[PDB]
RNA sequence: AGAGCAUAGCUGUUGGGACCCGAAAGAUGGUGAACCAUCUAGUAGCUGGUUC
RNA sequence: AUUGGAUAUGCCAUAUAAAGCGCUUUCGAAGAGUCGAGUUGUUUGCAGCUCUAAAUGGGUGGUCAUCUAA
RNA sequence: UUGACCUCAAAUCAGGUAGGACUACGCGCUGAACAAUAAGCGCAGGAAAAGAAAAUAACCAUGAUUCCCUCAGUAACGGUGAAGCGGGAAAAGCUCAAAUUUGAAAUCUGGCAACAUUUCUUUUGUUGUCCGAGUUGUAAUUUCAA
């Protein structure tokens, strides 16, 4: 009815039709590959999370839950240690197996020393030994950077390995 | 008592003085800030060491001309 | 539902009472056959249908 | 003006598609963050327990999670809330501790220069 | 709470001079108890207290006129009146 | 620092030093244009805390308005129209006299690369901040329309909301 | 017009002779230029790139926030205030702060001259905090001159409203 | 020194932050009827009311009229003898402003009213205290500014059903509102409680 | 399992905890440097015309008029009382120095 | 020794334009005292009409 | 064909660096013609006009609680 | 004097940017009649605005904003008419000013020269060098939760 919409009705030019209407189809999963392989495309995200043994919400659900078949003290809260949790599904075991193995691969946290770092700490040790780090930090001539005892201790530790 | 009277001020019945130093006449002997001195003021500057390592890197990569080879290019 | 302005898009006014015609407002202007044609009412052609 | 609710079933579908859209991006982690357990602030409701906004700093310190780590593993922090009693502290410390038990944190690759 | 002994001492301490006349002290209590006893009928009580107030006013006016200080307000004497422009318009 | 001394001196606005400078500069500003460029802010403490940085892309403009709507709101709008290519950041009071109130307005160039590459003022480049002073989004504009948090500060009550099942 | 004493004091500046002697000491302690700083750093870069511990630098202190913090810390031996700061209230407290902290101070002419010492267009205030052992007597003689030619002089004049 | 040209009774009228239109309406009224009162600005504090004694000494007013506002819904007028003395706290009910058309008691402004108090004030020793403080304040003493020698108004006071009626007459002067007693203290806006009305 | 049970109750037992002081509640506390800055500026800036008049009345022992003028200018009593005390110490320090 | 609660329909009633057609407008903003557009479905105790 | 976030892996990596946690015989800055007061208008907020601040201070609430504006 | 600095101008100088239109929704200003009313004027975006408490409360306390339901046709006011709590949708937090980098303006725009890169020969950067900005203060660090 609008003059702009009537204009394209009176024209011979076609509309910029875009066929995008696709309801009832759910978003496809990316991110985790393990979840993607075991994710079915028909079920809801609640049904898929429950099937894969995960939790969609760590809180309450603000409604009913579907029922398809009929069913057949501060010391002990602060000093306690919960014993993790079992994996109910092979997917959760697969997720857990990957996390531990990958963390083991990426575990080289200790660092070596560079040419300057090694010569720096080596010169301090040759004069003050290896146990007196407090007097090591107080020597202005050799400790030019004024590293404290804790930094010099970490330098020596990294040199040992 | 306050006698409920009036003090003749109720509504009912040097333009250019000299400078006065009432605070700066004396001299404060101690520093104003008691905060501890950081170690950065007794050690070589870490800002320059950042640039030195950055310059030393690009010297290895050939981004900056070294002083010896700067002169050769000039002549 | 019908449009929120159908039967009221035109402009008209009541010519008066006693002029040998119904006092329903008649579209003003000229040149078009709308001159004198009634609107803003269920009975009048191109008028507001009762209780849209 | 009269507000009509003909888009009521279309808002329901649109909101559900957002949950599915959100879950596709973040595949295995929960679609919501864990919320604390608090008590409403009236004599009419102080017996009830409901969900809060985030965990206090004193609750996170007891549980062993720092306030910078907490946001990265889906634990909200409420800098405003405080624990005026030991029951609120322990009720939500256990809530964090249970959450950490059921949590798998996938490792991240770290940049590691050659020396130094 | 309701310490009669303490209240009585306060009343005597702050009591106005009894020697001051009704016109002098600008206070003359009603001769009889106020007739405004109709709590529900406030309008009737307002008229009931009107008779008691006027009777006290009339009795005091005679007392006020006795000790000079003309009780009747002189119309010629244009003394300041608590009659605001809005208040006078609202009254009429 | 010196901004502690500058900002505590700005509280004694009728002291001997401040009164002499108020009257000397008010005469000077009246000889200039109604809206004139300022080489540097006359209150470097107040501009600095309102978001001004001494760098390219930050502009200070002075404007006088007649005394007798909000005076500061009109100064922001008039300067914004005068410099249509800049974004009004903030504004403040610098001076006044018996007739005029003098204000300085901080503007930011959304096209300068020193602004577009600075993440702390990068937000003003977005088109949603076009003429902030015109829509009451500045500090005085927000205050003018009573925006705030608390009991001290329509459409959803003049409408009938009819649900599907009612 | 009539000016307050705190602004009137800036019209009484240090004399030409003492100011010329002051800048002889200042010009010995100029900060190194952007070019000289780059040359020194690249020289140490080559000694690091190939293969390889100094003394504390010496220079004049500049910057309004920096100098005021040095006076409050009593680290400044001599503070030289520009006489023509465009907003005067930037340095209008400095003579009083220097009096309170016992810092020998002077008001010198041409803020541009102060900037030239530090390779800048303009400096509101310069401050000498601590100089080499060779210049201890030269700085001490300057501080005594500033006491006589600036503090002993004026003084009674700086408490009077100027102008008019 | 302490004062010159002494007046017997001098009041001090104030209000607290948040007073509504009707509360400040009556405050504008009571200032008009008694001219020996001083209208001051709002009081910043709400639990440091002992400063009203300092304010009173400043203006040499022996009576204080603090129209305190609580929750922006109720008015608690405090009447007190400024030097030591007792403090009485009345709640205001059934407001009647000057602007209302029922206002018909056109009396002479500043004219010394004749205050008539019912025996209900004399029934109890504490109600006698209320009568005395009400009498001294509302009654315009001789020698005050705006005072008039002619008498054109007569105040009639009565505690009916345990709650005071303000029935000042010229015909109703215009202020008709309840003065419900609450408590009375031994000091000026302070001191231990000696009366609870209940 | 992670899950919040909303409603009912959790426990009527109570044990009040002592809370520390938050940093925001520290606001208004005077600093050693801010007190120094204000003393320098107050002397440097001078005094307002109404502060000069108030200082004159205090010098002539007319404190009743001084407090009235301060309240008429500033607006409230506790602002007037604070200003009078500040200006009285200025006079006392001036007398000790001069 | 509690009879309510919810929905549907009927009827009555009060608001909305409120059974329909009807009474000079007024106001805002424009065009050349006038003209035009909108508020407007303005205001009706009254007029005429109101369907097997 | 154009793209997004991940995964795997090669190379590079200015780390003499940069962080979180922990502990204290050391420190800890917090926005003014604004707040506020009087008064006059618009619709309590806002606005004008006159005046104009403080530093455990100031705001809002019921001595206490809560908040930390410009 | 040379010469720096501050100004005041100029250039068909280089690189930019604003206007007008739409305006359903949005944010300001203004305003009659029969009410933030229509109009009138100003300004945006795909949403806008609001927004991480100078907020509620009086409890076993809550915890940015926004929207829905409820509170509620209630308190209050003089027929108008909320809000706290409560239930949902969604959730995310942060950045400056006020500190001496002072053992080193560590920061940035631009010109030029190379090297890349592209929704793109159309885009967007990197490195080097020089000039300018900047000490009347640009980075790092800090924002009270500390």
């Amino acid at each position: 009815a609008n003059p702009r919409q009537r204009n394209k009705q009176r024209s011979g030019k076609p509309r910029l039709t875009r066929r995008n209407a696709n309801k009832k189809a759910k978003a496809k999963i990316y991110g985790n590959f393990v979840i993607q392989q075991n994710w079915d495309k028909h079920a809801t995200l609640r049904q898929n999370y429950a099937r894969l043994g995960l939790l969609a919400t760590p809180n309450y659900v603000t409604g009913g839950v579907e029922k398809l078949y009929p069913d057949p003290t501060l010391d002990d809260v602060l000093d306690k240690e919960i014993s993790i949790a079992p994996a109910k599904t092979e997917v959760v075991r697969q997720l857990e197996e990957e996390a531990v193995k990958k963390a083991a691969r990426q575990s080289n946290k200790m660092l070596p020393l560079s040419a300057f770092e090694h010569a720096y700490i080596q010169r301090l040790i040759n004069k003050y030994g290896t146990e007196d780090f407090e007097s090591m930090a107080k020597d202005v001539k050799l400790n030019s950077k004024l590293f404290n005892g804790s930094k010099l201790k970490n330098l020596y530790i990294r040199m040992k390995a | 008592e306050i006698d409920a009277g009036y003090s003749s001020d109720s509504s009912t019945e040097d333009p250019y003085p000299d400078y006065d130093d009432f605070f700066t006449n004396t001299v404060r002997e101690t520093p104003l800030s008691s905060a501890p001195e950081p170690k950065r003021r007794f050690a070589p500057s870490k800002h320059e060491q950042k640039r030195i390592l950055q310059l030393a890197y690009a010297i290895r990569k050939g981004r900056i001309l070294t002083s010896e080879q700067r002169a050769e290019r000039e002549r | 539902a019908v449009s929120e302005k159908a039967g009221h898009q035109t402009s008209a006014e009541s010519w008066g009472t006693g002029r040998a015609l119904a006092r329903i407002p008649r579209v003003g202007g000229g040149g078009t056959h709308r001159s004198g044609q009634a609107a803003f009412g269920n009975m009048c052609r191109s008028g507001r249908m009762f209780a849209p | 003006y009269v507000k009509t609710w003909f888009n009521q079933p279309g808002r329901k579908l649109r909101r559900r598609q957002a949950r599915q859209t959100k879950a596709a991006k973040i595949a295995p982690r929960p679609v919501e963050a864990i919320r604390p357990a608090v008590k409403p602030p009236t004599i009419r409701y102080n017996m009830k327990v409901r969900a809060g906004r985030g965990f206090t700093l004193e609750e996170l310190k007891a549980a062993g999670v720092s306030r910078r780590v907490a946001s990265t593993i889906g634990i909200p922090v409420d800098h405003r809330r405080r624990n005026r009693s030991e029951e609120s502290l322990q009720r939500n410390v256990e809530r964090i501790k249970v959450y950490l038990a059921h949590l798998i944190v996938f490792p991240r690759k770290a940049g590691q220069p050659k020396k130094g | 709470i309701n310490n009669t002994v303490a209240l009585e001492n306060i009343y005597e301490r702050i009591k106005y001079p009894d020697d001051i006349s009704f016109v002098e002290n600008q206070a003359v209590t009603t001769k009889e108890p106020i007739i405004i006893e109709n709590v529900e009928d406030d309008l009737a009580r307002e008229l009931a207290f009107y008779k008691q107030g006027v009777s006290s006013v009339k009795a005091a006016f005679a007392k006020l006129r006795e000790a000079n200080v003309l009780i009747s307000r002189p119309h010629d004497y244009f003394a300041e009146m608590l009659k605001s422009d809005d208040h006078m318009e609202k009254v009429r | 620092g010196a901004y502690k001394y500058l900002e505590e001196l700005a509280k004694k606005k009728q002291s001997d030093v401040n009164l002499f400078l108020s009257r000397v500069r008010a005469w000077e500003y009246r000889q200039m244009n109604v809206i004139h460029r300022a080489s540097r802010p006359s209150r470097p403490d107040k501009a600095r805390r309102l978001g001004y940085k001494a760098k390219q892309g930050y502009v200070i403009y002075r404007i006088r308005v007649r005394r007798g709507r909000s005076a500061r709101c009109t100064a922001e709008e008039r300067v914004g129209r005068y410099c249509s290519n800049l974004r009004v950041l903030n504004s403040y009071w610098v001076n006044q006299d018996a007739t005029y109130k003098f204000f300085e307005v901080i503007l930011v160039d959304p096209s300068h690369k020193a602004i577009r590459r600075d993440p702390r003022i990068n937000w003003i480049v977005n088109p949603v901040h076009k003429h902030r002073e015109s829509r009451g989004l500045t500090s005085i504009g927000k205050k003018s329309r009573g925006i705030g948090k608390g009991h001290r500060f329509w459409l959803r009550h003049n409408t009938l909301s009819l649900r599907r099942y009612r | 017009l009539k000016v307050p004493p705190a602004i009137a004091q800036f019209q009484k500046t240090l004399d030409k002779n003492t100011a010329t002697q002051v800048f002889k000491l200042l010009n010995k302690y100029r900060p190194e230029t952007a070019a000289e700083k780059k040359q020194r750093l690249v020289a140490e870069a080559e000694a690091v790139a190939n293969g390889k511990v100094s003394k504390k630098p010496y220079n004049v202190k500049y910057g309004l926030n920096h100098v005021v913090a040095l006076i409050e810390a009593k680290k400044a031996k001599l503070v030289l205030i520009a006489s023509d700061v465009d907003p005067i209230e930037l340095v209008v407290f400095l003579p009083a702060l220097c009096k309170k902290m016992g810092v020998p101070y002077a008001i010198v002419k041409n803020k541009a001259r102060l900037g030239t010492v530090i390779h800048q267009k303009t400096a509101a205030v310069l401050a000498v905090t601590e100089v080499r052992e060779e210049d201890k007597n030269e700085l001490a003689s300057i501080v005594s001159a500033v006491d006589a030619n600036f503090s002993a002089k004026y003084d009674e004049s700086r408490r009077k409203w100027g102008g008019g | 020194s302490a004062g010159f040209v002494p007046i017997k009774q001098k009041v001090l009228v104030l209000s607290s932050r948040g007073v509504t239109y009707r509360q400040r309406h009556l405050l504008n009224d009571l200032v008009s009827m008694m001219p020996h009162s001083k209208k001051d600005s709002k009081l910043d504090s709400k639990d440091r009311l002992y400063q009203l004694n300092e304010l009173a000494e400043l203006y040499n007013c022996n009576n204080i009229f603090f129209f305190e506002s609580r929750r922006r819904e109720d008015l608690y007028l405090h009447i007190a003898r400024a030097p030591n003395g007792p403090t009485v706290k009345f709640h205001v009910e059934n407001l009647h402003t000057m602007d209302e058309l029922n206002m018909t008691g056109n009396a002479l402004k500043g004219s010394r009213p004749i205050l008539s108090f019912d025996k209900t004030f004399d029934t109890a020793p504490h109600l006698k205290v209320v009568k005395e403080l009400l009498q001294q304040t509302f009654g315009i003493p001789k020698g005050a500014r705006r005072s008039k020698p002619f008498i054109d108004r007569v105040c009639t006071l009565t505690i009916a059903d345990g709650k005071i009626w303000f029935r000042n007459y010229e015909i109703e002067i215009g202020p008709r509102f309840v003065m419900t007693i609450i408590n009375i203290l031994e000091g000026s806006f302070g001191g231990p409680v000696i009366y609870k009305n209940d | 399992a992670p899950g919040l049970v909303v409603g009912l109750n959790k426990g009527k037992t109570l044990t009040k905890r002592q809370l520390p002081e938050r940093p925001s509640r520290r606001k208004g506390h005077l600093s050693k440097r801010t007190a120094f800055v204000r003393s320098i500026v107050r002397e440097v800036a001078g005094f307002a015309p109404y502060e000069r008049r108030v200082m004159e009345l205090i010098r002539n022992s007319q404190d009743k008029r001084a407090r009235k003028l301060a309240k008429k200018r500033l607006g409230t009593l506790k602002r007037a009382k604070g200003k009078i005390e500040e200006l009285t110490s200025v006079i006392q320090s001036s007398r000790l120095a001069h």
